[PDB]
RNA sequence: CUUGAGUCUCGUAGAGGGGGGUAGAAUUCCAGGUGUAGCGGUGAAAUGCGUAGAGAUCUGGAGGAAUACCGGUGGCGAAGGCGGCCCCCUGGACGAAGACUGACGCUCAGGUGCGAAAGCGUGGGGAGCAAACAGGAUUAGAUACCCUGGUAGUCCACGCCGUAAACGAUGUCGACUUGGAGGUUGUGCCCUUGAGGCGUGGCUUCCGGAGCUAACGCGUUAAGUCGACCGCCUGGGGAGUAC
């Protein structure tokens, strides 16, 4: 319907929890017979500046052709869920299948 | 008093008066000095002359704390800025870091009005 | 003397955080279009990109904030 | 524009560095520009003369060199 | 008729851009300014000093053929960049020679290193070459007589910015500039460039690979401000300059002549 | 603006050829949906005055193209506006 | 009938509009720590804030408003105007080829709408700034300029107001007439042999030719050469006032 592509970040005490909160996502992306292009787990990773007073943080990118209902669901998921600090999801023209270049 | 090898230096620089506040590195002020204090009043504070003398009292206000280890945070536009540091090292301490720590908005608050002279 | 011409990229990546620091700041700020050689068309974009790593800690606002 | 002296290095010399950094920053600058409110038309008219100004000296100045002076 | 079209397009054929076709013909010499005549549209303003060889002296007297350069068009009056970068092609065609056989021969005498190579010098050129290239193995001409003749052998070429270094002794042995701006960087490392404009505050010598430098007006010297740099050193010539300073952001590579 | 599909659909219905799209009745057509369509935004967002702009200058062409059918060819005329069910 | 006008196809750039989220810096206040006599301000002062612990400095919190750098005689918009980032709804512009419609067009008195800032109404909000006001200076006086404070207001919602040097002081639409240097945004070909080479469209900044102009200047974005429609002027004041 419209390729979007979602990058959120989990706190780093909650690392364990985060494959189960993907796949959550996933699931709820394909209920909707939405495809999913790409999805990285980037990892703990250390954040240029302290959000929230904590210096490291769990970043997992996804890309998602869905209808709009299913990622504002999401968007709401993210937002009353403690453990995403931020979102960013950020529409897309194309699928944009290849990895990125921090994967890489 | 508990001696502290390492600390900072705040120098507060503005276009009237210097401060130089000597603190140590978690945050807690030590000693500190100006430019008005240093007998310095109007014309004369706002100087960079002024500035140096007030850093130079700091410094000997804070001979107790044993302070070898020093780094600078400079704040503000003023003539006290190079001249203030300058002083420092001439008073003896290790000058380590010298930061620039002047709040710059990202545009935010209106400033006051433009002066009519 | 423009990259992103000479390479011939269709958009900027905000994820490519190397790329995006040789055109930020000791500082932070984002380096002028005078200075890089950048093209106009692409230095808007490059700066959009930056500005979406800021908001995911990927880059620094500033040098001195924490 | 944090700096950090080098082992070994003179004091003078970090100094220099610093000035030069903040310089490059453009720091006292934007103080300077922030101290007072600009308004917006005089922002616009200071900007658009500038400009102008820089296009004379560019221009004209140029047609008068290819002339000799004496 | 097509006469004169035909012998445009024939014009065309018989002559090209750069300095590559020894055609201008020495046609007035006077102390300081040679010139030529290669086909343009007007006689080059040449200086004397793109022709005298190695020791001070000029060597090509009247009818004498030197290619110049192009791709510059009229600043108000006149024809050319100078004849004496064309010569940089011919030494380029040297140094690409050795790939054929994998060893460029003539002599290269380097006596020491402004940055971390020993300076070699080819005919009337001079060049830079990285640490290494001086030396074979850990030899080191510091203890051979001084200026010493050997060749060159190359050891490391930069193949965008010009920095060769060469081989000196053991005959028997045989986005682009900005991202890793981290090589002629850490503090002080000379560099050989070539000065561009100067700009009545600066000299703008610029010469590795696509970038910009400066060396101001208060170095320059041992004079500060009284200096004009105009007077004080030279327009186009390949001189002592080292970094100082980089910022690889706002791309000011902030170099020096006081050293 | 108006999807390519439903645009699509739109000429095929009332254009003639299919192939068509110029149609004057086409035209109108395309016009009229898209009015209704901005409707529902318009419903919603009240301040949004240049957008209605455009809107507003949809209307006026969907007005001339009318007049200039009723000139032309009145029955024709008619149909149409008995299809999208414009009052005028 | 297809050259004007419009429709369809694929892209393109954009601070175009409306709605809803969010980010970081900085100011202010609150609470607490450290600390000690000044801070602040000006031409110089004083009022003012300070030993009831200010200013400085660090930690935590609150809240509002605006969005550094990018940023540009850059962009978009009918004009007014529009500037962090993200999403949703949405208007226009331009190009590429085709295909279609077939003069459907231009202009417009009345009419209708949009229309900066200030201002008004009702309800919220209120950090900073600041008409009014107060004090301190300056001064012959100072109902000002400067300083210290400071309330309407600025901010949001929904209404009204309907004006500005609302300016390019230049109505709209179309056609035609030498050039140069740029910027921006498409697009066709070309060995992109490289940041390029040769074109072709849109918008745009500066200089200048003929011509025009009282001159200043304008000059393919005309103030040139013409056509269509409208608006407006008829000495200065009285007056854009009175009724």
């Amino acid at each position: 319907m419209r390729h979007y592509e979602i990058v959120f970040m989990v706190h780093p005490d909650q690392s364990e929890q985060v494959p189960g909160m993907i796949e959550r996502y996933t699931a709820a992306i394909t209920g909707a017979e939405g495809k999913i292009h790409r999805l990285e787990d980037w990892g703990r990773r250390q954040l240029a500046y302290p959000i929230n007073k904590l210096h490291k943080a769990h970043y997992v990118l996804m890309n998602v052709e869905a209808p709009q209902e299913v990622i504002d669901e999401l968007e709401t998921t993210f937002r009353f869920n403690d453990a995403v600090i931020r979102s960013m999801v950020m529409r897309t023209k194309h699928a944009v299948t290849e990895a990125s270049p921090m994967v890489k | 008093r508990k001696q502290v090898s390492d600390g900072v230096a705040h120098i507060h620089a503005s276009f009237n008066n210097t401060i130089v506040t000597i603190t140590d590195r978690q945050g807690n002020a030590l000693g500190w000095a100006t430019a008005g204090g240093s007998g310095f009043r109007g014309s004369r504070k706002s100087t960079p002359f002024a500035a140096q003398v007030a850093a130079e009292r700091c410094a000997d206000a804070v001979k107790e704390y044993g302070i070898k280890n020093l780094e600078v945070m400079v704040k503000g536009p003023g003539p006290g800025r190079e001249s203030t540091i300058r002083a420092l090292n001439a008073a003896g301490f290790r000058i380590t870091n010298i930061t620039d720590v002047t709040p710059i908005p990202h545009n935010g608050c209106r400033p006051p009005k433009k002066r009519r002279v | 003397f423009c990259r992103f011409t000479a390479e011939g990229v269709q958009e900027i990546d905000y994820k490519d955080i190397a790329t995006l620091k040789n055109y930020i700041t000791e500082s932070g700020k984002i380096v002028p279009s005078r200075i890089t050689g950048t093209r106009a068309k692409y230095q808007r974009q490059l700066a959009r990109a930056i500005k979406r790593a800021r908001y995911l800690s990927l880059l620094p606002y500033t040098d001195r904030h924490q | 524009p944090v700096i950090k002296v080098r082992e070994n290095e003179p004091f003078d010399v970090a100094l220099r560095r610093f000035k030069r950094s903040c310089e490059k920053a453009g720091v006292l600058a934007e103080v300077r520009r922030r101290e007072f409110y600009e308004k917006p038309t005089t922002e616009r008219k200071r900007a658009k003369a500038s400009a102008v100004k820089r296009h004379a000296k560019k221009l004209a100045r140029e047609n008068a060199r290819r002339t000799r002076l004496y | 008729e097509s006469f004169a079209q035909l012998f445009e397009e024939s014009l065309k054929e018989i002559e090209t851009r750069p300095g590559s076709i020894v055609r201008g013909v020495v046609v007035a010499i006077d102390k300081d300014v040679v010139l030529v005549d290669a086909g343009l549209k007007s006689e080059s303003a040449i200086p004397a000093e793109q022709f005298k060889n190695a020791q001070g002296e000029l060597e090509i007297q009247v009818g004498d053929e030197v290619d110049v350069a192009l791709d510059a068009v009229e600043d108000g009056f006149g024809e050319t960049l100078l004849s004496r970068e064309k010569a940089k092609r011919h030494e380029a065609w040297i140094t690409l020679e050795k790939a054929y056989e994998d060893a460029e021969t003539v002599t290269g005498v380097i006596n020491g290193k402004v940055k971390g190579g020993f300076t070699v010098e080819l005919n009337g050129i001079r060049a830079f070459l990285p640490g290494s290239l001086v030396d074979v193995r850990p030899v080191r001409d510091t203890l051979h007589l001084e200026g010493k003749e050997l060749e060159f052998k190359v050891i490391k070429l930069d193949q965008k910015r010009n920095n060769v270094v060469v081989s000196r002794r053991a005959v028997i042995e045989s986005e682009d500039p900005w991202v890793a701006i981290a090589k002629r960087y850490p503090e002080g490392t000379k560099l050989t460039g070539r000065v561009t404009n100067l700009t009545d505050y600066g000299c703008f010598v610029e010469i590795e690979e696509g970038v910009e430098g400066l060396v101001h007006v208060s170095e320059m010297d041992w004079t500060n401000k009284n200096i004009h740099p105009s007077k004080v050193v030279n327009v186009g010539d390949v001189v002592e300059v080292m970094v100082l300073d980089i910022d690889e952001e706002r791309r000011r590579i902030s170099l020096g002549l006081k050293q | 603006s108006l999807s390519t599909e439903a645009t699509a659909k739109i000429v095929s219905e009332f254009g003639r050829d299919a192939n068509d799209t110029g149609s004057t009745e086409v035209q109108v057509a395309l016009l009229t949906a898209q009015i209704n369509h901005l409707q529902g935004h318009f419903a919603e967002h009240k301040k949004d005055h240049h957008s209605r702009r455009g809107l507003l200058r949809m209307v006026s062409q969907r007005r001339k193209l009318l007049d200039y059918l009723k000139r032309k060819d009145v029955a024709r005329y008619t149909q149409l506006i008995e299809r999208l069910g414009l009052r005028r």
